[PDB]
């Protein structure tokens, strides 16, 4: 199959701000015939992909002319003159050359710019409710921070738990444009009281230590 | 059946 | 143009599952219906496409004989029927007409869950602001509704999506507010799983 490759992942941009979007493709695009099936679509959050541009350079029917499209042969770029606000969402690549079947590139997220935050670091102990079930949830919210790249890990007693660990990321933030995360660490109340020390630790571009929040179960 | 964007999908004049 | 696409689906692994797309606006004879699938990851995959004037496909081979393409002249739907289910299928699946329209996407879950009520906890503290939540653990299907004090505390609010995990699904949600307004105040989060008759109100109460 071709494989498309697109590049960034994320782009990170300020309203009215140039953006280029550019997909490679694993081998020529270009049909016998002559055509080159190269297309890009729009995902704005909640919705379908719409078609922005189809052939490589066509505009479909509707779309604005700061959205263009260029290319050749394995190498292809959408650009946008200057970004609006509704033109935040995925844009992917696809193909339709050499079919079956066609494919996709992975995507690329235009997203707003803003300044740097650290995370606000919360920790919170498993309730009594859970624990009288013989569970035992902890969780960690690391709120409003940017850029979106974060790590999390979870230390007892000093020393990492991977198991039982599940996380889960906000889109950006419409009035902050900041990220924020979940992650929930679970156990039995049996484990969870064999140990005292309790630890979300995060790394994140705004600190080159690590960023950490405890409690001791008591 | 051909359409534009898809080429020689279930479209054997594009090939 | 437009494509309406059959409700969320929930199936077995080794289950088959039947989506539908009503087509209106332009002429259904005249377009190829495509189907693309969207992964946990958001990438898509191409799974085929039928031409309805006479009902002939052509399939990505990675769904050859899983997946069947048919269509309804007489009321313009096209349907995808894919079987041998696993978890590798929980995606969203959308038909497309002529790959330039899209449908709105049909959520197909495989899982080996029934429907289970969420445990709900509250997340209460062991600065100028404090975060309060609410965990909303072990349940199954989507959707949760979640709200802070009845809706009436939307600022400051991160309600997480959903994460399927062993086979049920955990939300949690945050609230941040002044530190002068609680514990003095009241701070509750107010869930809803419907598929479950769940309605609950977990107060946060200081530790
Ligand atoms: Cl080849």
């Amino acid at each position: 199959d071709v494989v498309m490759t697109q590049t960034p992942l994320s782009l990170p941009v300020s309203l009215g701000d140039q953006a280029s979007i550019s997909c490679r493709s694993s081998q020529s695009l270009v049909h016998r015939n002559g055509n080159t099936y190269l297309h890009w679509y729009l995902q704005k959050p909640g919705q379908s992909p719409k078609l922005l541009i189809h052939k490589v350079s066509n505009r479909f029917s509707g779309v604005p002319d700061r959205f263009s499209g260029s290319g050749s042969g394995t190498d292809f770029t959408l650009k946008i003159s200057r970004v609006e606000a509704e033109d935040l969402g995925v844009y992917f690549c696809s193909q339709s050359t050499h079919v079956p079947p066609l494919t996709f590139g992975a995507g690329t997220k235009l997203e707003l710019k803003r300044a740097d935050a650290a995370p606000t670091v919360s920790i919170f102990p498993p309730s009594s409710e859970q624990l009288t079930s013989g569970g035992a949830s902890v969780v960690c919210f690391l709120n409003n921070f940017y850029p979106k790249d974060i790590n999390v890990k979870w230390k007892i007693d000093g020393s990492e738990r991977q198991n039982g660990v599940l996380n889960s990321w906000t889109d950006q933030d419409s009035k902050d444009s900041t990220y924020s995360m979940s992650s929930t660490l679970t156990l039995t109340k049996d484990e969870y009281e064999r140990h005292n020390s309790y630890t979300c630790e995060a790394t994140h571009k705004t600190s080159t230590s690590p960023i950490v929040k405890s409690f001791n179960r008591n | 059946v051909c359409n534009p964007l898809t080429g020689a999908l279930l479209c054997s004049a594009a090939e | 143009v437009q494509l309406l696409q059959s409700g969320p689906e929930l199936e077995k692994p080794g289950a088959s599952v039947m989506i539908s797309c009503k087509a209106s606006g332009s002429s259904f004879t005249g377009y190829n219906m495509n189907w693309v699938r969207q992964n946990i990851g958001k990438s898509l995959e191409w799974i085929g496409a039928i031409d309805p004037y006479y009902g002939g496909t052509s399939y990505n081979q990675k769904f050859k004989g899983r997946a069947t393409l048919t269509v309804d002249k007489s009321s313009s739907t096209a349907y995808m029927h894919l079987k041998s289910l696993t978890s590798e299928d929980s995606a969203v699946y959308y038909c497309v007409s002529g790959m330039e329209y899209w449908g709105q996407g049909t959520s197909v879950t495989v899982s080996s869950a029934k429907t289970t009520a969420p445990s709900v906890y509250p997340l209460a503290p062991v600065g100028s602001s404090v975060t309060l939540g609410c965990l909303v653990k072990g349940y199954f299907p989507e959707p949760v509704t979640l709200t802070w004090n009845s809706g009436s505390l939307s600022s400051g609010v991160h309600t997480f999506p959903a994460v399927l995990q062993s086979d049920l699904y955990t939300l949690s949600s945050s609230v941040t507010v002044t530190s002068s307004t609680w514990p003095s105040q009241s701070i509750t989060c107010n869930v809803a799983h419907p598929a479950s008759s769940t309605k609950v109100d977990k107060k946060i109460e200081p530790r």
